């Protein structure tokens, strides 16, 4: 909680660079915002009622928190294969990040449903083909019956 | 940032996604957006410093 890597795929050991972060190589969002657990110091907002979002998640029987929580790994699938798998299974509800900016991130006050909402995975390749810094990602939508 | 697209092209290419909200204040239909670049060494400089020129290209939200 003390680093601005949280909940995303890379190091705790980090610096910030004009790039962006130097410690953070893969992430997931919803509605273009880090899926991330409501935990910290910053996470003591109750939103309309008086329970904070990381109980109100709790009450719901929710353990997939956040990306850190499901457990997802990047593994190769071979030796020296050069491909990597990573998997996890998608929640009911969701705590936003209200203020990134601030380490700890600040949480909202009130859980959300996932439904209607886009998924995205973002990718930092340290060196492209001519061994400089890009992000490329990928992008699918969350749908309800 | 901006990059060069090959190694000797000179030309640089960026990707923007077309803000909701730039100062808490919501883009309209038909906004005029004005893109400034100060050439800082155009064709009438000497020396790259001295004078300047600017470019300039419109572009409209729908």
């Amino acid at each position: 909680n003390s680093k601005a890597t949280d909940d995303a795929v890379g190091s705790a050991t980090t610096q910030s660079l004009s790039f962006g972060e130097l410690g953070r190589l893969l992430d997931v969002t919803f509605d273009d915002v880090i899926w991330s657990t409501p935990d910290g110091a910053n996470n003591t907002a109750t939103g309309n009622d008086s329970d904070t979002c990381s109980t109100e998640l709790s009450n719901a029987g929710i353990t997939d928190t956040g990306l850190g929580a499901t457990g997802f790994t990047l593994v190769e699938t071979g030796a020296a294969t050069g491909v990597f798998v990573g998997d996890f299974q998608i929640p009911s509800f969701w705590c936003r990040v209200s203020d990134t900016t601030t380490t700890p991130y600040t949480y909202a006050g009130d859980e959300e449903t996932t439904t209607g909402l886009d998924i995205e995975v973002n990718y930092v390749d340290f060196r492209d083909a001519s061994g400089e810094i890009v992000e490329v990602g990928d992008s699918a939508g969350v749908r309800a019956n | 940032d901006f990059r060069e697209t090959g190694d000797s092209t000179g030309i640089f290419q960026i990707v923007i996604e077309i803000p909701e909200s730039l100062s808490n204040d919501k883009l309209e239909r038909g906004e005029e957006i004005i893109l400034e670049y100060t050439d800082w060494g155009p064709s009438g400089s000497d020396y790259v410093g001295d004078e300047d020129e600017d470019v300039n290209l419109t572009i409209y939200t729908s």
